[PDB]
């Protein structure tokens, strides 16, 4: 809000994804996200700087922020338009998806698709242009073990997925 | 697709049919081709004919870059300039044009809450059916197909808006030089661009018909001069010119310096025998009122010449008003490799774009016919691409500050190619700089653009010092290194001396603590009575425009008078201030004369750097009169207050710095503070600075208002009992009657020490060590009338150009930028409740 | 406004700010807020014999303008002829 009370909605910056309880992702035009984080270098403090000897109430916050090699501001409203043309381009093919086995939770909502009563690729492209996600929330699993196919690995999903499951026995 | 046709035609003669089909309608054209064959000599079997074949190019290049549409017509005037034609810049246009170029300056695409903007290599698109209309003429006939394209500039208008995605363009364009060049024919042509018919930027293009030509009847050139300064400074230079039969003045007015802007048309005989010069070109003369008259004309016209003389005895002559200042060091912007580029795969794209279907770079064969490398990458294509590479990386992508650019094609680049430019600042123009670029085959180390740009600054601002920062040998190290700035101090202490009697640059030099005025014989007469002439007025309690004298002192028997100042004569104010607008506007010209003044600027001063800014950049009045309304002005307010035996006030000023009293001390902690203290004591105290928010405020009033202030709020601060802190324990009228428990006991500090108390320090409080007038508070509101006299006599009318005030000067009074808008004499005149401006306030209807 | 008309009206409206500027309060902190705002100028060049401005300006940078330039990534640069000298020239070593 500090950030955007100076621009207007145009560049507006909203959360979009939230990998967790402290790992959040933004999305915005990259010079406004630039700004933001610029903002950020003030109100922050390096990471050798041993707050130990003052006390807690008092500290300066810390963090850790850079932009992921993504180029599209996904899960805003910057594509809302977008929405429209790809479903447009579904609809100029046969792109539907027929009757689930697996129940699947959403990402935003957190419900599963099972139960649509849209088509389920109508909302699965709300669901990544504008809508943001909830991860941990769309995550609340009943599981034992959990399989990441996505890419990066040792980088990827599946390792701030563990961390944000850590004492659930997964 | 047939690319190629060989076959007979009509007997022993062979047409060559040379196709190509990407045209503006995919029409194939052919380009025919002549062979007679001979079977009688086999040396030579066959032998083109040379006859009417530039005509048979001419007309196919004509089907191509304009289509079947137009018939060919190449009976084109060269003197009359070449209409374009309308079009409407639409975003799909501006879309498919960066695409190909490869441009990702922001400013182009779409998107919302901006104006879309286009960019500025559109112009050729816009103007080359009309600039390449200018190669056709029957005079300028020549091998079309061997034409290259030499070299490209644009040169945005100065003040003109970059284009728009609605707006209606149109284009004109002439063409100036046609010169048989040892390598052939050279073509130079010039497209001003409009736009609702203002001209928006100029494009100079540049072809040559390489080759040799030797019609030296159908060749010309036309130039404009660059504006030479010649100074006159003894009585033969005055008649040295006026004997010149090609010199023609026109007014009987003596003058100084005179600026040449000319122009010549020149017409060609031999290679360099010139059978006729035509230069016509006007003298114009600087007026000290900054207003420039033309003296008269130049009307120069001979026949079988070998140089212009007007120009060349203006060379030697005079000097030029030259604007590309440079520097001595040329400095690199970037330095490493990130500057490098690829060209094109196809040059198709560009040529379905920019509607050049040159087919040198779209197909082999013709490519082949020119025995050129291959199918070589758009001349325009190759510019447009180191332009939007400076325009990211000189300009860090800002796209409005490219203000004019121009390249020159020295090679040719195959597609594919990768190119590595460099980019280096060299100059500087009109306050925009001047960046040098060179773009080498990185491969083969060869260069090919060699080019220039000028891109504006970023959007600075002039602020100027006010009094108190004085200090002994101000830019004397400019004064001894910077002519241009001797010129200042020089140009003003010699009118001190020869109209008051002392030099203001042993002043500043050697700052005494006296200064004798002497008036000595006929001279020293002649300066006394200035000093007698000067009447200044002060609102008594009478009323009565009392046009009192400064100096009860001097009169008709005075021989000589003295001034004194214990601390330094540079810190007695009517001399200070001069001091200090000498030394602002001689650092401002030193950096006007190299060019470091942007267009856009705005300016403000501090209470005294305001008079030698609007003489500055607004150059109101020239440093004669500066110096006089500074000095007057100075010894307005010094005089201003009745003073004691030894000339000191009871009044004072003093800084303030309302955080250091307590963190909840705000703006209007410190201004209710005064509200009350000046209106409980009934004595007169203001703050007349407002410098920084909670930092920096600077009051003025008599001196037992300021101690009982700085008073208040010590114990404010001992207490950190706030004003605002006790908006929320008392009421808005209680508090007013808090303070007042307060206020009372320090009042009777205020009288408890010698009426003219000296201020000591507060806690949170510096006063203004050396000056005793209130300035800027309605104190010294009573001697305005007297200034506000003075200036409308030193201040000539006519060279007030108000277009550079309008926004770009904030006044002091008013904060919000000068403009003369009803609502601005409004502000003004609730403000200072002035007579002047209401009067035509009132009668606001006469402006439109 | 014909040039002839707000020529008088410029230089009747000039004569008169600077008669009243004589005595009327400086008003700075606005001018700046101005200045930086209304404007969002980079280089800020004072002119004189000390950067009485120019600490005048940094103070004012860091108190009322550090998340306006974050949030638009100005950066703002502030010059004095005192000190800056081969800055200001655009030759510095």
């Amino acid at each position: 809000e500090q950030t955007n009370s100076h621009l207007p909605r145009e560049k507006h910056i909203a959360i979009s994804l939230i990998n967790g309880a402290r790992n959040l992702v933004l999305s915005g035009p990259p010079e406004s996200l630039y700004g933001f984080n610029l903002n950020l270098r003030n109100q922050k403090a390096p990471m050798g700087l041993d707050q130990s000897r003052v006390p807690f109430s008092e500290r300066k916050l810390k963090c850790s922020n850079r932009f992921l090699p993504i180029f599209a501001p996904f899960h805003s409203h910057l594509l809302a338009d977008a929405t429209e043309l790809i479903l447009d381009d579904v609809k100029e093919h046969g792109l539907s998806f027929e009757g689930l086995k697996i129940p699947v939770y959403d990402t935003f909502d957190g419900s599963d698709f099972q139960a649509l009563k849209e088509p389920i690729i109508d909302r699965v492209v709300k669901l990544i242009t504008e809508l943001p996600v909830h991860w941990e929330e769309a995550t609340n699993h009943k599981a034992t073990h959990i399989l990441d196919f996505g890419p990066g690995g040792v980088s990827g999903l599946g390792v701030l997925t563990h961390r944000n499951k850590e004492g659930t026995g997964a | 697709l047939p690319v190629v046709e060989i076959e007979l035609v009509k007997p022993n003669t062979i047409q060559l049919s040379l196709i190509e089909h990407r045209t503006a309608d995919t029409n194939p054209v052919a380009l025919p081709f002549l062979y007679k064959y001979n079977p009688a000599d086999g040396f030579a079997p066959i032998l083109e004919i040379m006859e009417d074949r530039n005509e048979r190019i001419k007309e196919f290049y004509w089907k191509l870059w304009f289509g079947s549409s137009v018939p060919y017509s190449n009976d084109i005037n060269v003197e009359k300039a070449i209409l374009g034609d309308e079009i409407t810049i639409s975003s799909q246009t501006i879309s498919e044009f960066t695409h190909a170029i490869g441009n990702k300056c922001d400013a182009f695409v779409d998107r919302p809450g901006k104006a879309t903007l286009a960019p500025m290599d559109f112009a050729i698109v816009i103007g080359w059916k009309a600039i390449i209309k200018a190669i056709f003429p029957k005079s300028v006939d020549g091998d079309l197909l061997k034409l290259v394209h030499l070299s490209n500039g644009y040169k945005m208008i100065t003040g003109a808006a970059p284009l728009k995605k609605g707006d209606v363009v149109s284009t004109k364009a002439e063409i100036k030089a046609v010169l048989n060049q040892p390598s052939g024919k050279l073509v130079e042509v010039v497209g001003t661009i409009y736009r609702e018919g203002k001209p928006v930027m100029e494009v100079t293009s540049q072809f040559l018909y390489r080759g040799e030509y030797n019609d030296y009847c159908n060749t010309f050139q036309k130039v404009t001069e660059t504006p030479v300064q010649v100074a006159f400074k003894s009585a033969k230079d005055l008649a040295v010119l006026r004997s010149k039969e090609w010199f023609h003045l026109e007014k009987d007015v003596q003058f100084d310096v005179l600026t040449f802007r000319c122009e010549s048309t020149y017409k060609f005989k031999s290679a360099n025998v010139y059978s006729s010069i035509k230069t016509t070109g006007q003298v114009l003369l600087e007026l000290p009122t900054k207003e420039v008259i033309q003296v008269g004309s130049v009307d120069y016209e001979a026949g079988t010449s070998y140089g212009n003389p007007v120009t060349d005895y203006l060379s030697r002559n005079g000097k030029t008003i030259e604007e590309s200042v440079i520097f001595e060091n040329a400095i690199p912007l970037s330095s490493g490799e990130e500057l490098t580029s690829k060209a094109p795969g196809t040059n198709e794209p560009y040529a379905i774009v920019s509607g050049d279907y040159n087919p040198i770079h779209v197909s082999r064969v013709f490519a082949a016919y020119a025995k050129l490398p291959g199918t070589i990458t758009h001349g325009m294509y190759s510019s447009a691409s180191i332009r939007a590479l400076v325009e990211e990386w000189a300009a860090n992508n800002v796209a409005a500050r490219v203000r004019a650019f121009k390249c020159d094609f020295v090679g040719m680049v195959l597609p594919n190619d990768t190119l590595q430019t460099t980019m280096e600042h060299v100059g500087m123009i009109n306050g925009r700089k001047i960046i040098k670029v060179e773009t080498r085959n990185v491969e083969t180390e060869l260069p090919v653009l060699i080019g220039e740009a000028e891109i504006e600054q970023p959007t600075t601002t002039y602020v100027f010092t006010g009094q108190g920062s004085q200090e002994q040998g101000m830019g004397m190290e400019l004064y001894n290194s910077s002519e241009v700035a001797r010129e200042v101090w020089d140009k003003a202490d010699r009118h001190f001396v020869n109209n008051y009697g002392f030099s203001i640059l042993d002043i500043v030099q050697n700052n005494p603590n006296e200064l004798t005025i002497h008036f000595g014989g006929a001279k020293g007469r002649a300066i006394r009575d200035n000093y007698i002439g000067m009447m200044f007025e002060t609102i008594g309690e009478d009323g009565a425009l009392k046009s009192e004298k400064i100096f009860k002192d001097i009169d008709e028997t005075t021989t000589s008078y003295t001034f004194v100042s214990p601390t330094g004569l540079l810190s007695a104010t009517q001399f200070t201030q001069p001091a200090l607008t000498l030394m602002e506007k001689a650092a401002y010209e030193d950096i006007k004369s190299k060019g470091l003044i942007p267009s856009d600027i705005m300016f403000a001063g501090h209470s005294l750097g305001e008079y030698s800014a609007l003489s500055s950049l607004a150059n109101v009045m020239p440093i004669e009169s500066l110096v006089d309304v500074v000095f007057y002005r100075g010894m307005t307010m010094q005089v201003a207050v009745p003073r004691d035996e030894l000339g000191r006030s009871n009044y004072g000023m003093v800084a303030v710095n309302p955080s250091r009293v307590s963190a909840t001390f705000d703006d209007s902690a410190l201004r209710f503070v005064v509200d009350e203290v000046a209106n409980k004591t009934k004595w007169l105290l203001e703050i007349v600075n407002y410098n920084v928010e909670n930092q920096q405020y600077v009051a003025a009033g008599d001196l037992r208002a300021l101690d009982t202030l700085t008073n208040v709020l010590n114990v404010l601060k001992i207490n950190k009992i706030d004003i605002v802190k006790l908006q929320e324990q008392m009421s808005i009228e209680k508090v007013k009657e808090h303070l007042y428990e307060i206020v009372d006991e320090v009042a009777a500090k205020s009288l408890a020490k010698p009426q003219p108390i000296d201020l000591e320090r507060g806690f949170a409080v510096i006063p203004l060590k050396g000056i005793s007038v209130p300035f800027h508070s309605s104190y010294l509101m009573s001697g305005v009338k007297p200034f506000q006299r003075f200036l409308c006599k030193k201040i000539p009318k006519s060279s007030v150009k108000p277009q550079d005030l309008i926004g770009k000067y904030i006044p002091n009074l008013t904060a919000k930028p000068f403009e003369l808008t009803k609502e601005y004499f409004q502000s003004v005149y609730d403000l200072t409740k002035s007579e002047k401006i209401k009067s035509i306030l009132d009668n606001w209807e006469q402006y439109e | 406004m014909k040039p002839e008309i707000e020529q008088e009206l410029s230089h009747t409206l000039l004569t008169e700010l600077l008669a009243y500027q004589f005595a009327s309060p400086v008003r700075w902190i606005e001018t700046q807020d101005v200045f930086l705002k209304q404007h969002n100028t980079e280089r800020i060049i004072e002119i004189g014999p000390s950067p009485t401005l120019a600490g005048m300006a940094n103070r004012t940078i860091k108190a009322k303008y550090e998340s306006y330039d974050a949030a638009l990534s100005l950066q703002r640069q502030v010059l004095c002829y005192s000190k800056d000298a081969k800055e200001i020239y655009y030759k510095p070593d």
